[PDB]
């Protein structure tokens, strides 16, 4: 910290955290919630295949939480899908609208995660405004 | 649990789960007998009751003697109501959420005519595999040979031995197709979002050639 | 470099099996930078390059702070997995002294279909043993890209030259999901700076 | 058969294959 | 063996945009935005291009096999081969598995000059290639 | 012969010193089903015998060691060092009676030494020829490694182990119903909040083929399904070993359940149907999960039994032949009087010589025994 030019910035980013603690606590709550639904929709019913056990489950609490932290990184959410609507049987009319619950999961909480990005803007907005004092 | 188990933990969870539906039970009615004609106009206290009315239909008919207990997932988001400053940040969101109807209209249209393209492309050219001897190939089978050697030259089945034998299911197990209208769209969804949609043009590929998919990829 | 070009030109043959095969014709790329400076004069380079060099420029602290957190996570993952991320073929051996030998594995089951394969003991692809490595590991988790992988590789991870466990110390995943989070939180701010 | 040998007072025991690891 | 004609039907549909009004000024508005597009289009293309032929020249000697991130469709010599895996990499789609899959040892088939592969040294080095 | 054998093997391994410098020093041996730093091999000349219908030498004896074995641990270095001194006792038998036909010593370690040396069987090199031949599952030698028993599998089929566990599960049973002889008696029962028999015996079986097929049959065909009640089980596994009404062995009463995990320790039936200790409890956790196996250990070690783990397909064969060790401890401890060579059922050679009986003498560890200091 031998330079001083991010003094303003810096005090800006506590300030902003203080202040959005609100939208992360909301944004836990929500993954919270979609948790609980994909737990208690789910539950252990990922064991059809008789091969090998995949990681990526709704057994318990922790897992349902590390598995929608999961999806909502975007990264492999394919296979969970496949996983989830071959739990239901398989691709037939009542075994597939169960995949509704992905789609809102990488849809809505995105979308909110998009909208948490641009808190930050408004955080710069007292750091260049602040730089001309 | 997978089929129907318990390890006298859950049980107690049931048991306190009847003290939790009393309790909301009589705020319910305390509640609105407090307010008498007013508990309609507030949309979390209608959220609250229907809450209260879907888990003693469900209580009810579990006495009598199943999934009807993941609407208990809705119960946090009472808490929400119930904390104040909180509200106001939803009203933003929605606020900011409402002027992007144009830009949801302009990309489901989107999709539904790259569904249509896909349909009208594909149809049935994805259900044939590299079959041995009767309906089993040796490899994983998630390749997707030539239409038994005809004028698309990709997925030879010169592996001696191989015939195109057009009685597959399908790649990964069936849900990854362009055939009828939900399967082609959710694969269109499945691309536009960047995720595994390489696999599903290598696939495209190998059913009916390196020279014309590629476009139709890139282009979403 | 048109001098350079030159030598790419001529047929060169000197000592060095390696003449005028890889060590200048891959310095020769550099034929498209010539329209660039031709063009320079108005066209495409009068705020073109100019508005990108300053906004690169104009970047630095952000940049070199989130170097900075890169490198405090790289030290702190070494000094928690340091040696942990091993394992062998059969996954019933723990010390690397006892996995030199052949094993039997039934295909992918059913029984019935015995398969005689080497043991072998393996690290877990990205290492996380010096300080020099487990900073491409932890560039890779932030480009969400085979992350969850590495989470389940490194969850049940234990002392330090050992194979795994199914679940031992769930708990250590939350530190990647904090370095995710700290990461997002760069992430989403230098886009807000440009 | 006739010859049985089970039960014996002398027998150690203590080792399992729990308490050990 | 002609079918191109039919998929004409489907952009009749293309005229419902033409109903709404705030789409259509939207999108019209988006696509004059062509002013400063064509010179930062001309760097992501020169870019890609130079990568592309960098790749190509050091990433040579292809190995055709399965399971190993280098295949039919993914090859590294042909030139909109190489521009497509850069497409995919940029995508985000297990580049971090092409690299493993450049590595000082990777046998590479003996389809180049050394048709019986009587080298010893598996002509797919590329020491950098985790930096490239 | 088999005593003189056993009294030699004894011999020799009491007076042992334990080592680890084996790669200064190498064992020299002859070892089949072939063609490392510590070991020398050893290039017979393998004359043609009428005897014997292969070819065999007289001058050192062969060694067979499992393919899951690797030759190069310091504990088979070991067996080979000290089980070296028995080619001589196995030369002056052979000139006793030049008749004599194999000669074996089966080590616990896995490998087994035999005489004449001659090499391994294998049959084209087709690719269904893998060599699981393991000396520690053949019936000559678990008829001497214990006594018979009356054991009573006991199967968690509760819903909790629908999946991989289940069928690994079933793969256990029937690779431990093949541990069983003519002498023993089985039975196999399950319990979801209710126990049942498995098949229509309802009692214990003299555990022939046609009975074990019988069961192996019946538990390949289980589902899982209900809560878990281990307290049912196993009065029912308790109920079953107090007929009397029926053919028995009186020998050794087991239970060997065969579950993942849970909460419940269940002392009262314990407590109930045995507080002399007079039935074994064997315990399995099967599968890979997360649940809690400590009652499991508890019920392993309150009983004189044992605890294992089978967490996949490759441990099924060596984590279900292992409770022949805890069962032979009272033969061990009689010691002298334990030493009866017992004949077995007439079967195939594995080396391709017919139809032959196999005597059978085990052998017991005494190091230390002037002296008493060990004894664990
Ligand atoms: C089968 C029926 C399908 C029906 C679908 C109906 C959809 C209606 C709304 C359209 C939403 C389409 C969103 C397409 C963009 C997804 C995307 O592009 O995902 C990859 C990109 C790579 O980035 P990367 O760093 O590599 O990894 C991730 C690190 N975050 O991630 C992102 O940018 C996420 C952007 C999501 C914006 C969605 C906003 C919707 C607002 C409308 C609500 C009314
Ligand atoms: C707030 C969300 C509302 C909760 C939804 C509850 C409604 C009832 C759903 C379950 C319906 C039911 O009675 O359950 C039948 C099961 C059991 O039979 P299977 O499990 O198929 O049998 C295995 C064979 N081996 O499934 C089916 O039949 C089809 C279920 C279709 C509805 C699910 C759609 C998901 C909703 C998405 C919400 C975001
Ligand atoms: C043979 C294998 C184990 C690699 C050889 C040893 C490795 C682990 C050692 C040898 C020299 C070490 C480097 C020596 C000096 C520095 C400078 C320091 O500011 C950052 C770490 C860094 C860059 C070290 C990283 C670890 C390192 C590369
Ligand atoms: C009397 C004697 O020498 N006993 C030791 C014993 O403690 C040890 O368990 C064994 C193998 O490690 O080596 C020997
Ligand atoms: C019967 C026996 O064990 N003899 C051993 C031999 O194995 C060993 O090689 C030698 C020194 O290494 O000492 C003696
Ligand atoms: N009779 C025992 C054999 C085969 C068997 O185990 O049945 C092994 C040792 C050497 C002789 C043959
Ligand atoms: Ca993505
Ligand atoms: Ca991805
Ligand atoms: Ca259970
Ligand atoms: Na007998």
């Amino acid at each position: 910290r031998y330079w001083n030019s991010l003094s303003n910035l810096v005090a800006s980013l506590l300030n902003s955290v203080r202040s959005i603690a609100s939208l992360l606590l909301l944004l836990f709550l929500f993954i919270i919630i979609f948790s609980l639904l994909g737990m208690q929709l789910f539950g252990g019913k990922f064991n059809f295949d008789e091969m090998q056990t995949r990681r990526s489950t709704f057994d318990n609490f922790p897992q349902s939480l590390l598995t929608v932290f999961q999806i909502l990184t975007g990264e492999d959410w394919n296979s969970v899908m496949y996983d989830g609507i071959m739990a239901y049987g398989g691709p037939s009319f009542p075994g597939m609208l169960v995949c509704i619950y992905f789609i809102i999961l990488f849809i809505c909480g995105n979308y909110i995660l998009l909208n948490v990005f641009l808190a930050i803007a408004v955080d710069n907005l007292a750091d260049a405004e602040s730089l001309t004092s | 649990f997978p089929e129907d188990d318990s390890n006298a933990t859950n049980s107690n969870l049931e048991r306190v789960e009847y003290l939790f539906l009393i309790i909301f039970t009589v705020e319910a009615f305390l509640k609105v007998i407090a307010y008498g004609l007013l508990f309609h106009p507030n949309a979390y206290l209608r959220n609250g009751w229907n809450l209260l009315d879907f888990i003693i239909v469900v209580v009810g008919l579990f006495s009598a003697i199943k999934a009807l207990r993941a609407f208990r997932v809705l119960r946090p988001l009472r808490l929400v109501s119930g904390v104040p400053s909180l509200q106001v940040v939803l009203n933003s969101i929605i606020k900011a959420m409402v002027p992007l109807l144009h830009i949801a209209l302009l990309v489901l249209f989107v999709i539904i005519i790259y569904a249509i393209i896909g349909l009208e492309l594909f149809m049935g050219k994805m259900h044939k595999t590299c079959y041995n001897q009767e309906g089993i190939a040796d490899v994983p089978a998630e390749d997707d040979p030539s239409p038994c050697a005809l004028e698309t030259g990709h997925g030879r089945q010169c592996q001696n031995g191989t015939v195109c034998k057009p009685g597959w299911d399908g790649p990964k197990h069936g849900i990854t197709n362009f055939d009828n209208f939900a399967f082609a769209m959710l694969t269109v969804f499945q691309c536009i979002t960047m995720e595994g949609w390489t696999d599903v043009l290598y696939w495209v590929n190998d059913a009916v050639g390196r020279d014309w998919p590629w476009i139709y990829f890139v282009t979403l | 470099i048109l001098d350079l070009l030159v030598v790419s030109v001529s047929l060169i043959s000197f000592g060095i099996q390696s003449s005028a095969i890889n060590v200048v014709k891959i310095l020769r790329v550099l034929r498209v930078l010539r329209p660039l400076r031709a063009i320079n004069r108005a066209k495409g380079l009068k705020h073109v390059v100019q508005c990108v060099f300053v906004a690169i420029r104009t970047i630095g602290n952000i940049v070199i702070v989130t170097t900075l957190l890169q490198f405090m996570f790289a030290c702190i993952g070494v000094q928690l997995f340091k040696g942990k991320l091993y394992t062998c073929s059969d996954s019933s051996k723990q010390t690397e002294a006892e996995c030199k030998g052949n094993y039997i594995t039934y295909k992918d089951g059913e029984v019935d279909h015995p398969i005689i394969q080497p043991r072998s003991w393996e690290n877990s692809k990205f290492d996380f043993d010096n300080v020099l490595a487990a900073m491409m590991a932890l560039f890779t988790v932030s480009t969400f890209e085979g992350w969850p992988e590495l989470l389940y590789r490194s969850i049940d991870s234990h002392t330090e030259d050992k194979g795994p466990i199914y679940n031992y110390r769930v708990e250590i995943s939350i530190f990647f999901i904090i370095y995710i989070i700290i990461i997002a939180f760069f992430m989403m701010n230098i886009f807000v700076g440009f | 058969p006739d010859v049985c040998f089970d039960n014996n007072v002398l027998e150690d025991y203590t080792d399992c294959g729990g308490v050990s690891g | 063996s002609i079918t191109f004609f039919r998929l004409f039907r489907v952009m009749r549909l293309v005229k419902l945009l033409s109903r709404g009004e705030g789409i259509r000024t939207l999108l019209w508005t988006f696509i004059k935005s062509f002013q400063a597009l064509p010179y930062v289009a001309l760097l992501i293309v020169m870019l890609f291009f130079i990568y592309a032929v960098i790749g190509m020249q050091v990433f040579g000697k292809i190995a055709l096999n399965d399971t190993t991130e280098i295949n039919r469709n993914n090859n590294f010599q042909t030139f909109p081969q190489a521009v497509l895996l850069l497409f995919r990499c940029a995508t985000g789609e297990a580049w971090q598995d092409i690299m493993l899959a450049c590595m000082p040892g990777k046998k590479c088939a003996p389809e180049s000059e050394p048709s019986n592969s009587t080298e010893g040294e598996t002509p797919c080095g590329s020491s950098f290639a985790v930096f490239y | 012969a088999l005593v003189r054998l056993a009294l030699e093997a004894e011999k020799v391994q009491a007076a042992h010193q334990w080592r680890e410098d084996f790669a200064s020093n190498e064992v020299v041996y002859y070892n089949a089903k072939d063609d490392e730093p510590g070991s020398q091999r050893i290039k017979p000349v393998f004359i043609d015998d009428a005897n014997f219908r292969r070819q065999v030498s007289y001058q050192h004896a062969a060694v067979h060691i499992p393919t899951d074995i690797y030759e190069g641990s310091t504990i088979v270095l070991n067996e080979l060092n000290w089980t070296s001194a028995l080619d001589d006792v196995f030369k002056k038998n052979r000139e006793e009676d030049p008749s004599l036909l194999w000669q074996v010593f089966g080590s616990a370690t896995g490998l087994a030494r035999y005489y004449p040396a001659s090499p391994w069987v294998d049959n084209s090199r087709t690719p269904n020829k893998i060599d699981l031949y393991d000396v520690r599952r053949r019936p000559w030698y678990i008829q001497g490694a214990a006594s018979p028993k009356d054991m009573l599998i006991l199967v968690d089929v509760s819903g909790s182990v629908s999946g991989l566990t289940l069928k690994l599960i079933r793969t256990s049973v029937s690779e431990m119903l093949e541990t069983l002889s003519d002498d023993d008696f089985v039975n196999v029962a399950s319990f979801n909040s209710n126990a049942q028999d498995v098949s229509c015996f309802q009692h214990l079986v003299q555990a022939n083929v046609r009975n074990k097929k019988v069961l192996k049959d019946a538990v390949n065909n289980i589902t899982a399904k209900g809560i878990t009640d281990y307290k049912k089980g196993f009065s029912f596994a308790f109920e079953q070993l107090l007929n009397y009404n029926v053919s028995r062995a009186n020998c050794n009463k087991i239970i060997m359940l065969f579950t993942d995990g849970g909460e419940e320790r269940a002392q009262e039936i314990f407590a109930k149907y045995n507080k002399d200790k007079k039935v074994r409890v064997f315990t399995f956790s099967v599968g890979q999960h997360n649940y809690d196996r400590g009652p499991i250990q508890w019920m392993a070690c309150e009983n004189k039994g044992y605890y294992y783990e089978i967490p996949s397909i490759g441990a099924i064969r060596i984590n279900t032949q292992e409770y022949l060790d805890v069962l032979g401890r009272p033969m061990v401890l009689a010691g002298d009087k334990a030493k009866q060579v017992q004949w077995t059922n007439v079967y195939l050679d594995a080396l391709e010589l017919g139809l032959v009986i196999t005597g059978t003498l085990p052998v017991f560890n005494i190091t230390g025994q002037f002296e008493n200091k060990t004894n664990l």
